[PDB]
């Protein structure tokens, strides 16, 4: 669950980083 | 040097080319200026030659995270790339033991 956590940190990183690039865009 | 504000990135290029030059550990996570410099340590090549796609997006997160003007967003980038060049005396505390 540690390991697997460290997983849904980096993925919503990405998840948050794509967002905010699509708020800048529109 | 953590957190910091616009004023840090010269403080970081007063502090690069000091006499002799001095490394500048910066501690991530805190954010503002600490964290644009991690994001550029991490990925930005030969320090000043931070890409394209970085381009856009340091300077967006630069626009929205610092709430400054979009030529100051630019030249805080340049101010960086000119940091970030000497990114062999800087270090990041990445927390996370």
């Amino acid at each position: 669950m540690s390991m697997r956590l460290e997983e849904v940190n980096e993925r919503e990183h990405s998840m948050k980083a794509s967002l905010q690039t699509v708020d800048i865009r529109l | 040097i953590v957190e910091g504000g616009p004023n840090v990135i010269s403080i970081v290029l007063e502090y690069l080319r000091d006499t002799p030059p001095v490394p500048v550990v910066v501690c991530d996570g805190s954010g503002r200026a600490s964290d644009i410099l991690a994001f550029g340590h991490k990925y930005s090549e030969e320090g000043g030659l931070i890409n394209e796609s970085l381009r856009d997006q340091l300077l967006v997160t630069i626009q929205k995270t610092f709430t400054y003007t979009r030529t100051q967003a630019q030249h805080l980038f340049i101010i960086l790339m000119e940091c970030m060049k000497k990114k062999e005396l800087i270090t990041v505390f990445r927390m996370g033991h």
